Formats: C-alpha cells, structure tokens, sequence
C-alpha cells in the first residue's frame, strides 16, 4: 500500500521468528510471486569467511 | 575436494563428484556417502556447509 503512493519501488529489512517449521520459508517464496519479485535463498547459519 | 578447485591454481583437478560421474557414466548413479557422523569439523572450511 505505500509502494503504491511514494512512486516507486524501495526496499525495507523484515525479521521472522518462531518455533522451526512454522512454514517461514515457505512463506518467503510465496511473498516473492506475490510482489512479482525473484527469490533467492542464501543461508549463513554456521559461517564465518566474511569474504 | 568435494569441489574440486578453482582450474587457475596449477594442478587444479574436479571434486569427486564429478570424477564418480565420469565414471559410471550414468547421469543417476548410487552415490554412497560414507561415515558422515566422522566428518572433519575443522577451520580449514567446513565441508559440513558443502
Ligand atoms: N500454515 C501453513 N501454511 C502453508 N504451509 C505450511 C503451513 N504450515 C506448514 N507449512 C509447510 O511446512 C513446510 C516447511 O515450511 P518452511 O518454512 O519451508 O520450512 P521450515 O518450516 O522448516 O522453515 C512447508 O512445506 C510448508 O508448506
């Protein structure tokens, strides 16, 4: 709905949580065919080569 | 080693994947993954990420 007003398209930042397997994932993808945008996953659990 | 390297390091040869893939020559063999509770969990990169 703010989309809508200011123009054009931005970005904002969101968080998600809760118990594991509530469907967090599964709800990404659908938000990214819901605006139209692409997807891509990319987890980092666990990492630590910042390069 | 389960990747390979990059070809631009001398002596760069392909992970064993694809060396298995090579070899059998089929494009769904039976991969057999062995002893994963042992793999080495060290700094040098995990292979667990891989
Ligand atoms: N309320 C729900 N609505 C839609 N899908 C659900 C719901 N609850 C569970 N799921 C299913 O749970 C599965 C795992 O969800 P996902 O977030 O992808 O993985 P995880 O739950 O491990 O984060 C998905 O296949 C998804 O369809």
């Amino acid at each position: 709905a703010v989309s809508q007003l200011r123009g054009s398209t931005q970005g904002k930042i969101l968080c998600f949580y809760g118990p594991p397997g509530v469907g967090k994932t599964s709800i990404a993808r659908s938000i990214a065919r819901a605006l139209n945008r692409e997807y891509f996953r990319f987890s980092v659990g666990g990492m630590t080569d910042v390069a | 080693e389960i990747k390979g390297h990059r070809r631009t390091y001398v002596g760069a040869m392909p992970g064993k994947i694809i060396q298995c893939l090579k070899k059998t020559k089929t494009e769904n063999p039976l991969i057999l993954i062995d002893e994963v509770d042992k793999i080495g969990r060290g700094y040098q990169g995990d292979p667990s990420s891989a």
